[PDB]
């Protein structure tokens, strides 16, 4: 799960992917960014700790609004507003 | 058991001599395959029944493209292909 | 239920990768578990033997960069 | 530890910049793994930094845009050297 003590600037929320994905599959959605921990928060949502705030910034830009298929659209946001 | 929405097919009229690798090979030509199984056979044994899930809806759409009246036609076979549907309410959000 | 026909050996990637990074190498195949076996080696359980077969074909010998090429092989011969 | 051939030492960074400014420069060449301004000269006029790209292919894109180890921007010149 998530490293104890993680900094919020390293974290993002991701949702909308297929409901059967496991933690490794969620990490695969975020290729190539470094994933250090994932906390599932529902079938189609999780909170993810990436290596740092720059990777969070780029992951939001790369993946927010991404059409995975005609049935699934990703919502990606940084935990730090 | 839940499968990626709209990525899976029920397969009928599989030739009696095929195993799951034969079925896999046919569907691999259209894209990556997530799962493949021969589940039963007919009464006369002449044909078998199966299930194939593609890795992505895009792969499954490329299958739907090469169909002709619900059938996949090969140089010496003809498969009856229908869309698989998940059971409602089984996913726990 | 575990099954060795679901499993592969993977090696040769950068030593800095963690298990999520190894799973990222194998996109889009479903990864159910990873055991690190060395600084650049692991054993991976994919969903089934068809995903093992396709992952071996996709990734065995794959150049990641001029410093790393992947080795991928089914656990059962 | 690090990814071989993906990283750079950065010298001659302007005094006003922070890590996000350094990030903005290198994001135009590919994905960035890590980016830090680590300190500044005793006169406080230039800064020293480190940028790791996400992949060697991203770093090679940086290298294609250097001239004698210099990254010449609109209003700045960075000294860029490989980390080893």
């Amino acid at each position: 799960s998530m490293p104890r003590g993680a900094d919020q600037e390293n974290m993002l929320k991701i949702s909308g992917y297929p409901g059967m994905l496991n933690t490794f599959g969620i990490a695969q959605l975020l290729t190539p960014y470094r994933v250090n921990g994932i906390t599932i928060t529902g079938a189609q949502s999780a909170v993810v700790a990436l290596e740092n705030k720059f990777q969070v910034y780029q992951a939001v830009q790369d993946f927010n609004g991404k059409k995975l298929d005609r049935n699934h659209k990703l919502q990606v946001s940084s935990l730090v507003v | 058991a839940y499968y990626l929405k709209d990525a899976g097919f029920h397969i009928r009229n599989i030739p009696k001599a095929w195993n799951d690798w034969n079925l896999f090979h046919v569907f691999q030509n259209f894209g990556k395959v997530s799962y493949c199984r021969v589940v039963g056979q007919s009464n006369d044994g002449q044909v078998q029944l199966g299930f194939v899930n593609m890795m992505s809806v895009a792969d499954a759409d490329e299958v739907r493209k090469n169909l002709n009246d619900g059938n996949l036609i090969g140089e010496n076979f003809t498969l009856k292909v229908t869309d698989h549907k998940n059971v409602g309410g089984s996913l726990l959000p």
